[PDB]
């Protein structure tokens, strides 16, 4: 009909163009993060910058609120890049259905469960006629039970998956190929690394591919940083500081 | 969110329902489904739709189904919708049971079905059921029965019937073919003739046709659906006979 | 009832005693009492039969169902969350008294829950009509690190404990011996009781002996 | 406890040898000590290889055996096949359990063949419950009703293993006559019904009636 | 049951007896009725055993909500920069017991995650939402409970939830479960404001050791903990028979 | 549009919901609304410069400035009905905090959840979004201020100064040429009159008085919301309006 | 919304009486991965193609053959999503038979139960039809079955058969080549030929999913390493 573009239902080619158009609004936000999984640790890495939306950017904007970093629970924290409303949203839902896991079950649900559960939600938008789409992409870590990193993301389609490495942003295919060279160029060699030593070529790695994808010089005041190791299982970012000193040593070498 | 709203149940400018039109054709579209009634019990023939020869063609009856023990139907139309109505006739049958303590007689039953397919086309907006019963049963008020129910929620008693596609070739072989007292034997290669001439051939196949009756024998009502072989054995008789 | 469990090395154990009682009869003389929850987490049972049977039904499935959806796993701390929730939800209405046992990421655990909903992490408890004689019996003998063939000879002695001395405990031994890779169900482990005394010949009826009114023969298919 | 009183009545389920039967008395009691029928049966035919004895309240007994016909009515046309007879226990079970605490006072047996096809081999089948639907498996003998203890002496006394159709319809009568002897709310009339796989045989006997 | 909150000069101390009795019978020896709500924010246990454990667990999972939405977006704290042991073997050595079962941890410490108190849920508000829950359903529920924690504004504090669910904070020490009662005056003529950690921790454990020997719903072994700005601490003490003179 | 924009619910081809952006013209060409950030306080201001026409009604009747908890300041641009019904709602929250935790909610949860309440209201087909947005802001001595400003497609950024509704752009350059983190709230009270004298050309130095609201949190109110009083604006707007005059 | 006036069907009829909406679900999954199962004498196999779409992905994380009880497994032509929201379901409806009546669901009461689920989004009120067709493979005590299950809510019991990108071709491949006396190793062999006759370019044992039910044992899902030992030959 006339409005199998609107709803979600089936075209005749068996597309539905509404998932389609949100995954396009995540695109036209111009933000990108950016995971990457070590052995022992998990890093994402995303600009502190304002979507772009219909209102813009002013110099009284408080630069320090401008995040798209989130803690769902003390060890699990995720990237929402899309739109802002639906990316609040989303981290809401995020946040009540891993309570709701913790008490049902008496445990804290590790990152893909809890990826897998926001996609089934997300699945009942894609099917409903009268829920609009959730205009958001994210991407979870955590250190699931074994002791060992989770990087897991999600699109408004409602498809998760794992990742080794991944990137939210407008260019995917060429932050695909930055990843794997990084990520091969990393496994390569055969010395064996300490935790301290894991986390810091982690961390060295989502920055400076966040760097070779946007194109330009990072300031450690315009992006952040948040980490998960075993060695502090907490979901926490790292200070502008010390984002400071892993860019000075980036570009010296 | 009205202008996505399609209107099924809403009358046309000729007092017609759109949606049960086109669910008539539907039912037209689909493969022929005949029955007849015998003084030894109810016949329901059918061809099947050849889709693979792979499909499992063991104890896999997909238009004729049993719904009790003296109840059996045939079907034409859309297949799922088709599941849900004798899914909601075999509660139906288990529900009179359960009330009464006897078996429901069959009139009762086509009247349950049929007033779920009226409601879906009266109230609500939500579209008709594509499906065409041929109901046949025995109870001991009525002796054998055979009814066929069409998406509007209407219903008629027959002594013989075709739905779904060609079903006017198969009618008039009925019309000319079909006797008060007709006996099993007699009644199942009629069938086989009026499945074989709605088909557009002469010798029927095996692989293409679903056979099955009803007959109330020494107080017992008994339900057989005819195998391949047995059905090979009647195609044999057939061609003998004619 | 007896049902009992403690914990060894690398492993938790359970055992009970095979009695159900209606009133002052013995209905079954071979029930079990020791429940599946999953590979790594069993239960022993102890109050109305009927509460037991669903409530470790309902929860095996459940536990099954949470273990697809996540691919890990089982802990036993979640079967401890539901069920006390659900004892709970039934102010002790629910006559389960529930010796939860197993092992996960977090090693070898055992809970008693209790009817309320109440739970207690313990390295060993028994529950039931016969719990004082075997907590007299394992109290007495417990040690920690113990081997699995002496978990196994304390936990039957325990039962055994309340077999003979509580009169609603009898029958035989079921024992589970629950580890990281794999359960081991013995139903039974000891059969301390059977019957002594038999008649030198079992009464068998002559053929006719009892008067009949009617009799029709039905054959089937 | 009264409310059992209040019709009388018990059920017996015995095996043997590629064989089981069922048995019950064929009264019906009101307040306690009126006799108000003689042919009052406990015992219901599920399908060929499962019956079910229903002792208790008579209203209990015909509503459970209704919901159980129904039950086992639509599982069969949706299978296409004779429900075997452990999902049928397993069923009983969880529809008396879901009565848990308005419970129906029925005190039921299951007796019938556990088929293992291979040629099929017929393997005999008891069980009794109580009220919430708490089982027990047996291979000798199941008991229920208000002659329980009665039923529970005679049969450990003079239960036979492995017994023929003969051996078992004379174990099986006897325990139930003398069982029935010594209750003043049950008996006038015994039904028995010996399964095998290949024929089922009724059996009235003549019983006191007093 | 006996449990105790008294608030000293660096902190808060928490401790309980451990016996779980079902009339006479002691179900459980050593129960843990001093639970973790959050990292700095503990609940002794009174009452029934179902009610103050479903409770608690609730109550955690309302801390976990509350918590996460504390979080505050951004970074925080660029520059901003963040006592005597107790002997407690020593409390814990009997002559008898020497040696015969060496493996046994009396002692634990950890450090706050939240050392600058950005999301940790304040003492009160947790404290209060326990109340609304014991209070909206106070027809069925008994149980008695004191909370005790570290927050950044009330600094350390004591929080009693008495059983009908009123909420009563008390600023020097809080008493419940059966065995309160008798050391009620024994506590009231030992304590004063401004107690060093050795002066409370000697406290608290002769309190419980009096409610134990007095109160036969009392017993099996004490468990203390001890909640700082910085650190929290848990110290177990086995050697609780009381010796008179006289 | 092209068919895309008669819902909230549909994205357009290009990712853009058009009704949300139809919603932030409404708000656009609305009356003006500021929140100001000083050394001492927080000074919020409504020009209701849309009702200049409106000679007969009662002065200074109409005011856009509500409060929460008698210490937080919350404003709107946009329908009148929308924003009374968030404000409720607001003041609802924050009640069910109090009874929850028995503590005033913190200013950034209830600007989550009132942003929130919002968004949802963006997600159905048969529900029209709210046509505002908001302004929710506080201050404490140990905090400074604290400013939010939430938009109608739900999303809440932090400010140091913000301009909401008609000639906001205006506004914002005349803001931003002085740190007012350094100056007192009385001081900036001066600066704002001379700012809607310049940037709203249908406000004049006459109808100043009965068509601007001010209100503020700061030292001189102990920190709890307050109107100020016509004593304090009086000598400002003769000042603001002399040294116009001048130039 | 859910509920009231905006409740109404979005599939409807044609004039020449078709479901289009139907006709398009099963375009979407005509245009999927393919997927397909064999009956061989003692099983019943299920396979898949499983093609990473980078490097970065894990494939652990994506498994398109799953069990829905012990003896059953799954696999699924079209739509992530929905196959997610319909495993779940069936998982639940398994476990509700086991409760009801102790042992495990059969395979033919599964797949009505799901198939009438299915049915129901083609009719009700306000939603689409599942994009998606599922093989349901599973052992029970009347043998081994392989169902299909279509966006329509329709139901098939197949020998073997092929689902997604061209599975007309991959059928006559399939049925060329189908006897219903073949072995389990026979049958692994035969999917995964046809499943290379599909796919474009080189298969390996990243490239696809294996799962199996044979001589009355619990559903496996071959490893990376049996499925490379099948593929050594
Ligand atoms: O041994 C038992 N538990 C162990 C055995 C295994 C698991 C642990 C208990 C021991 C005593 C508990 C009785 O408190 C009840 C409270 C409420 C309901 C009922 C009982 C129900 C019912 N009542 C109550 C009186 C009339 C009647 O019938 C009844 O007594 N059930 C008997 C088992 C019944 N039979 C089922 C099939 O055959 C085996 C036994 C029963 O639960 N016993």
């Amino acid at each position: 009909s006339m409005y199998d573009r609107h709803l979600t239902i089936f075209s005749p080619d068996g597309n539905l163009y509404q998932i389609e158009y949100a995954i396009k609004a995540v695109k036209n936000t111009n933000i990108t993060s950016v995971g990457v999984k070590g052995e022992n640790c998990a890093v994402i890495i995303s600009q502190k910058k304002m979507a772009t939306q219909y209102i813009s950017q002013d110099k009284l904007l408080d630069y320090n609120n401008i995040t798209n970093i989130y803690n769902i629970t003390d060890e699990i924290g995720c990237s929402m890049v899309g739109m802002p409303g639906d990316c609040l949203s989303m981290v809401y839902k995020a946040r009540s259905e891993a309570s709701e896991f913790l008490y049902s079950n008496g445990y804290n649900v590790n990152a893909e469960t809890l990826c897998r559960n926001i996609c089934d939600k997300i699945q009942v938008y894609t099917q409903h006629a009268y829920m609009r789409l959730h205009a958001c992409s994210g991407m979870i870590i955590g250190i699931d039970e074994n002791n060992k990193p989770e990087l897991f993301k999600f699109d408004p389609s409602g498809f998760c998956a794992g990742y080794r490495a991944c990137v939210i942003g407008n260019k995917e295919q060429e932050s695909i190929s930055v990843l794997e060279r990084l990520l091969e160029k990393r496994k390569k060699k055969i010395q064996q690394e300490t935790i301290d030593e894991d986390i810091r070529n982690t961390t060295i790695l989502a920055i400076e591919a966040l760097q070779t994808i946007l194109a330009f010089d990072l300031k450690a005041s315009e992006i952040e940083v948040a980490i998960v190791s075993t060695k502090n299982r907490n979901f926490t970012q790292i200070s502008e500081k010390e984002i400071d000193n892993y860019l000075t040593y980036i570009a010296e070498r | 969110a009205r202008r996505y709203d399609s209107r099924t149940t809403t009358f046309s400018p000729e007092g017609r329902l759109y949606q049960v039109e086109y669910a008539l054709e539907a039912i037209n579209n689909a493969s022929i489904t005949i029955g007849l009634i015998t003084k030894d019990g109810v016949i329901l023939g059918a061809d099947k739709v050849f889709i693979s020869k792979l499909i499992d063609k063991a104890n896999n009856y997909e238009k004729i189904y049993k719904i009790d023990k003296h109840i059996f139907c045939g079907v034409a139309g859309l297949n799922a919708d088709a599941n849900i109505l004798i899914n909601q006739s075999r509660l139906y049958a288990q529900r009179y049971l359960y009330n009464y303590n006897e078996v429901q007689p069959v009139s009762q039953l086509v009247v349950q079905i049929c007033d779920i397919k009226q409601s879906y086309t009266q109230y609500g907006g939500l579209r008709p059921y594509g499906v065409s019963f041929l109901i046949g049963g025995y109870d001991t008020k009525d002796g054998y029965q055979l009814y066929h129910t069409d998406p509007s929620g209407n219903y008629s008693g027959w002594f013989a019937t075709a739905i779904g596609t060609n079903n006017l070739t198969a009618s008039s072989v009925l019309k000319q073919e079909w006797k008060n007292d007709m006996t099993l034997e007699e009644g199942l290669l009629l069938a086989l003739k009026t499945l074989a001439k709605s088909t557009d051939t002469e010798i029927p196949k095996s692989e293409k046709i679903e056979l099955a009756y009803l007959t109330n024998k020494d107080g017992e009502v008994y339900q057989k659906y005819l195998t391949e072989k047995e059905i090979e054995e009647l195609i044999k008789l057939y061609t003998q006979k004619y | 009832t007896t049902i009992c469990g403690l914990v060894c090395q690398n492993a938790v154990i359970l055992g009970a005693d095979t009695r159900a009682t209606e009133g002052p009869i013995v209905a079954d003389k071979n029930c079990s009492k020791l429940h599946y929850i999953s590979k790594n987490i069993w239960c022993a049972g102890a109050g109305v039969a009927g509460d037991l049977e669903h409530t470790t039904l309902w929860l095996q499935h459940n536990v099954e169902l949470h273990r697809l959806n996540t691919n890990t796993q089982p802990r036993v701390s979640m079967c401890v969350s539901r069920l006390t929730q659900e004892l709970f939800k039934y102010q002790g209405y629910k006559v389960c008294a529930i010796v939860l046992g197993g092992v996960d990421v977090n090693g070898p655990q055992l809970y008693g829950i209790h009817p309320h909903g109440s739970s207690c992490l313990l390295p060993f408890t028994a529950l039931g009509s016969g719990s004082l004689n075997a907590m007299a019996v394992l109290e007495a003998k417990y040690r920690d690190n113990m081997t699995i063939e002496e978990g196994k000879n304390l936990v039957c002695e325990a039962i055994c404990a309340g077999i003979f001395n509580d009169l609603g405990s009898g029958g035989n031994v079921d024992i589970c011996v629950i580890t990281k890779d794999s359960y081991q169900h013995i139903r039974p482990y000891k059969e301390p009781n059977m019957r002594l005394y038999h008649l030198p010949h079992p009464t068998i009826y002559p053929k006719g002996t009892t008067p009949i009114l009617s009799e029709k023969i039905e054959y089937i298919k | 406890g009264s409310i059992y009183n209040y019709n009388g009545g018990c059920v017996l389920g015995m095996s043997g040898s590629n064989c089981v039967a069922i048995a019950c008395d064929l009264r019906l009691g009101a307040n306690t000590f009126t006799t108000v029928s003689t042919k009052f049966s406990k015992i219901f035919k599920m399908n060929n290889n499962v019956y079910v004895g229903l002792s208790g309240l008579a209203t209990d007994i015909q509503t459970l055996y209704e919901i159980l016909r129904y039950r086992v009515n639509l599982y069969e046309v949706r299978q296409d096949a004779e429900m075997d007879v452990e999902c049928f226990a397993n069923m009983l079970s969880s529809i008396l359990y879901s009565n848990r605490f308005s419970p129906y006072f029925v005190n039921p047996i299951v007796v019938g063949f556990k088929l293992k096809h291979y040629k099929v081999n017929y393997e005999p089948y008891l069980t009794a419950y109580d009220l919430i639907g708490a089982k027990c498996e047996t291979r000798d003998f199941v008991v229920n009703g208000v002659t329980s203890e009665q039923l529970f002496g005679m049969c450990e006394s003079l239960y036979v293993k492995d017994q023929d159709e003969n051996g078992l319809f004379e174990t099986i009568s006897q325990c139930l006559l003398s069982a029935l002897d010594r209750d003043c709310i049950s008996g006038w009339g015994a039904e028995v019904l010996v399964l095998t796989p290949e024929k089922i045989i009724k059996k009235k006997l003549k019983a006191r009636m007093d | 049951t006996t449990i105790i909150g008294i608030i000293y000069d660096n902190g808060v101390m928490l401790a309980c007896d451990s016996r779980t009795s079902s009339g006479t019978f002691i179900s459980n020896k050593c129960s843990r009725k001093i639970n973790r709500i959050n990292e700095n924010l503990y609940v002794c246990r009174s009452g029934a055993s179902a009610h103050s454990q479903k409770i608690i667990e609730i109550i955690k999972h309302y801390c976990v909500s509350m918590k996460n939405e504390n979080r505050k977006k951004g970074r925080f704290h660029e520059g901003e920069t963040i006592d005597e042991e107790i002997d407690i073997d020593s409390i814990n050595y009997l002559d008898y017991n020497n040696n015969n079962d060496n493996n046994l941890v009396t002692k634990n410490k950890y450090f706050y995650e939240d050392k600058f108190n950005d999301y940790n849920p304040l003492v009160e508000n947790v404290a209060h939402i326990t109340k609304k829950i014991i209070y909206t359903n106070n027809n069925f529920l008994s149980c008695a409970l004191i909370f005790g924690g570290y927050d950044k504004i009330k600094k350390q504090q004591l929080y009693a939830v008495n059983l009908n669910g009123s909420i009563i904070e008390k600023h020097d020490f809080a008493v419940s479960g059966s065995g309160s009662i008798y050391i009620q005056s024994y506590l009231q003529d030992k304590y004063k404001k401004f107690m060093t950690k050795k002066e409370c921790f000697n406290l608290i454990l002769n309190c419980v050791k009096y409610a134990m020997h007095n109160d036969n719903s009392s017993g099996g072994l004490i468990r203390i903990v001890n909640i700082t700005k910085s650190f929290v601490e848990e110290f177990t003490v086995v050697n609780t028979q009381m010796n008179f003179q006289y | 549009s092209a068919g895309y924009d008669l819902s909230v619910s549909t994205f357009s081809p290009d990712g853009r919901l058009y009704q949300v952006e139809y919603i932030y013209k409404s708000i656009n060409n609305n009356n003006t609304a500021l929140c100001l950030e000083c050394k001492d306080g927080i000074i919020c201001c409504c020009i209701n410069s849309n009702m200049d026409k409106n000679k007969m009604i009662k002065k200074n009747s109409y005011n856009r400035i509500y409060h929460v908890n008698n210490n937080i300041i919350i404003t709107y641009s946009g329908f009148d009905g929308d924003a009374r019904n968030i404000i409720d709602r607001a003041r609802s929250e924050a009640n069910t905090y109090y009874y929850n935790f028995h503590t005033n909610i913190p200013l950034h949860i209830l600007v989550n959840r009132i942003s929130l309440y919002i968004h949802a209201y963006t997600l159905y087909w048969h529900m029209r979004p709210f046509a505002a947005s908001i302004i929710i802001s506080s201050f404490n001595e140990k905090d400074k201020g604290d400013i939010y400003c939430i938009e109608p497609n739900g999303a809440c950024y932090k400010y140091s100064g913000i301009v909401i509704g008609k000639n906001k752009e205006m506004f914002k350059t005349e803001i931003e040429k002085k740190d007012y983190k350094d100056i007192n709230v009385r001081d900036a009270i001066e600066d704002i009159y001379k700012f809607i004298l310049t940037s709203d050309d249908h406000m004049n130095k006459n109808n100043l008085q009965n068509l601007v609201n001010f209100s503020w949190i700061c030292k001189e109110s102990s920190y709890e919301f307050q109107n100020i009083h016509e004593e304090i604006l009086t000598p400002a707007l003769n000042k603001a309006v002399e040294y116009i005059e001048k130039l | 919304m859910a509920d009231g006036e905006y409740s109404f069907s979005l599939t409807t009829f044609s004039p020449t009486g078709k479901l289009v909406q139907i006709e398009y679900a099963l375009n979407r999954v005509s245009s999927s991965s393919p997927a397909l199962g064999i009956r061989a004498k003692n099983g019943v196999i299920i396979a898949t193609e499983k093609k990473s779409p980078n490097e970065l992905i894990e494939e652990n994380s994506i498994f398109k053959i799953q069990q829905i009880s012990e003896h059953i497994g799954i696999v699924y032509a079209g739509m992530p999503g929905d196959f997610r929201v319909l495993l779940k379901r069936a998982r639940k409806e398994a476990i509700r038979y086991s409760l009801q009546y102790g042992s495990e669901i059969l395979v033919k009461e599964l797949v009505k139960i799901i198939a009438s689920i299915v049915q129901e989004f083609t009719q009700t009120g306000g939603v689409r039809p599942f994009g998606l067709s599922l093989l349901i493979c599973g052992v029970d005590v009347y043998g081994y079955h392989l169902y299909q299950i279509d966006p329509s809510g329709c139901y098939f019991n197949w020998m073997a058969t092929c689902v997604g990108k061209d599975y007309q071709n991959n059928m006559s491949f399939l049925e060329k080549r189908y006897n219903k006396d073949i072995e389990i190793e026979d049958a692994i062999h035969t999917a995964i030929l046809t499943l290379k006759e599909s796919y474009e370019g080189v298969l390996n044992e990243k490239n696809i999913e294996i799962g199996v039910a044979y001589d009355n044992k619990p559903f496996k899902i071959l490893t990376q390493n049996e499925i490379k030992d099948y593929l050594i030959e």
